[PDB]
């Protein structure tokens, strides 16, 4: 909102977007993950002091090592100490993603579970929860094979990049073009 | 949402108007459509050029003058009480920036939203040569689909006009082929999100399983009348034509 | 010229079969008189045990492009039936 408009001071523009990159703390989330970091937010907010902290935790919005910030972690952070839950929630979710957005490509949807689960570097009876938990995770979709230790798995999962299927997009799509016309020569034609 | 009826007398008119008003690329010919916008379809019955003035030299310059509508809606609606403003439509092919201010003026003289309409003037890509905008607002404006309705007293004159399947397949390149230029072009354009947005339901395929092949299960079925479909065929006609003809070969007394 | 067919039976009724029994089976007396003709055969082989991981040439180039004519042909079929209602005009 204030986007287009409203010309104002850093101490306005940081502390706001600090107390928001804060609120991305105390949001976190459905994450989120990348985010207006992207939108002059940044330099801006980090720096430094919890920016920093706050750009370390955009490196465990990606990183997602406790003791990387667990290291880290004052008061102010630790203040609310449920984000140690909630980079769990990432480094799950964190994992997963790219683990979702890529790892299958060929049709992407089983990573299941367990040494997949445990391919998110948190712990299997924790996977017993957290990779059982899915919207119990607010997200996941899909379900558990007990027994066979898989997750049954379906979207509830957005994601990013460029470059790669573009190409292979209008290949197939045209290819059954292409081809069709074969069948597509006379029919209603004639 | 309010997605409309299109009119062909408005479609063909404000092409006339287009002829008459000599308009070039230059310029775009607009005027006013009309109908009653109120339904999730809007209707729209009719439409008028408005005398209009467009230079894109300077965009925001141009000409347009409302007192026709005033004048015009008086005896449209002294014609019929129907005709109330819907919107309005312009040549086109294709938008300006000239547009949102040209669009917001009708702002004032429509219930909803009023309607942009894009006509091609020459009619070149395919169905429709056409589109129709409604502002929304970071200003939006949007397309929703339309199309023609009866109108069959036009049907009839339409009828007079012209004179099953394939093509549904032929618009199977159309999209495609700008889409991933379209990426191509944004690609080196910059070279949004949105097109993100486009790529996670591309894996929407690959996809066949042996559902798939069900389909064949269904189309078993399908295919049991294939016999019975001409098996009548396959019975009448020339039997009791031989039989007529014998009736007619044998008839032959005298 | 039998043993071929019966490599091939062996082939189709087996994967994994002894280099004794095949021997047995090709009637030779070494079995690596055998091992020649599963390797040059192209066999799967463990020590012991001729094996057929996959007793056949699937894919393989040619032999394609025609069913699957699923409904390309039965499309042209639609078609043709479809002509055979058209043409019937």
């Amino acid at each position: 909102t204030l986007e287009p408009s409203t010309s104002i001071t850093l101490a306005e523009r940081q502390q706001l977007a600090y107390d928001l990159s804060i609120s991305a703390l105390l949001g976190d989330k459905i994450y989120n993950f990348g985010e207006l970091l992207h939108h002059p937010i940044m330099e801006t907010i980090v720096n430094d002091s919890n920016y920093d902290w706050l750009f370390q935790l955009l490196n465990a919005l990606t990183v997602g090592d406790f003791d990387k910030f667990d290291s880290l972690i004052k008061v102010q952070i630790s203040k609310i100490p449920i984000l140690a839950q909630h980079e769990s929630f990432l480094r799950q979710k964190i994992c997963l993603m790219t683990l979702i957005e890529t790892v299958f490509v060929k049709n992407i949807r089983m990573l299941s579970f367990e040494d997949i689960s445990k391919a998110t570097h948190l712990p299997k009876d924790n996977v017993e929860h957290l990779v059982m938990r899915a919207i119990s995770l607010g997200l996941l979709k899909g379900s558990i094979d007990q027994v066979n230790e898989l997750v049954t798995i379906s979207w509830v999962q957005p994601r990013i990049i460029s470059g790669d299927q573009i190409t292979k997009m209008k290949d197939r799509l045209v290819e059954w073009n292409d081809q069709v016309e074969k069948l597509g020569k006379k029919m209603e034609a004639r | 949402h309010e997605k409309v009826t299109i009119a062909p007398l408005v479609l063909l008119s404000a092409l006339d108007h287009y002829e008459r008003t000599q308009t070039k690329e230059n310029k775009r010919c607009v005027g006013v459509i009309l109908g009653d916008a109120n339904s999730s379809t809007i209707r729209v019955t009719n439409s008028f050029a408005l005398p209009f003035e467009e230079d894109e030299k300077n965009s925001d310059v141009w000409f347009l003058d409302h007192n026709y509508i005033e004048n015009m809606n008086e005896m449209c609606k002294k014609i019929n009480a129907k005709e109330k403003l819907i919107g309005w439509y312009h040549s086109g092919p294709k938008l300006r920036a000239s547009d949102l201010k040209i669009n917001e003026l009708f702002k004032k003289y429509t219930q909803n939203n009023p309607l942009l309409l894009i006509v091609d003037v020459k009619q070149q890509g395919v169905g429709l040569p056409t589109d129709a905008y409604v502002a929304i607002e970071e200003k939006t404006f949007l397309h929703l689909p339309c199309t023609i309705e009866a109108e069959e007293a036009e049907e009839i004159g339409v009828e007079h006009l012209l004179r099953i399947r394939l093509t549904n397949q032929l618009k199977s390149l159309k999209g495609l082929q700008s889409k991933l230029k379209d990426v191509v072009e944004y690609l080196d354009k910059v070279i949004h999100t949105i097109l993100g947005k486009l790529q996670d339901v591309f894996n929407l395929n690959n996809l066949q399983k042996a559902l798939t092949v069900k389909t064949n299960d269904e189309l078993m079925v399908i295919y049991i009348s294939n016999l019975v479909r001409s098996i009548i065929a396959f019975d009448d006609l020339i039997e009791n034509k031989i039989q007529n003809k014998k009736i007619q070969e044998q008839r032959v007394k005298d | 010229a039998i043993r071929d067919e019966i490599a091939k039976n062996t082939e189709l009724s087996y994967d994994f079969l002894p280099l004794s029994n095949i021997k047995a089976l090709l009637f030779f007396n070494n079995e690596k008189e055998t091992e020649k003709f599963a390797l040059e055969r192209n066999w799967p082989i463990v020590n012991s045990k001729v094996y057929f991981n996959n007793q056949s040439k699937e894919k393989a180039d040619y032999e394609d492009e025609m069913m699957h004519e699923e409904d390309q042909k039965t499309n042209i079929i639609e078609k043709a039936m479809d002509y055979a209602i058209s043409i019937e005009n």
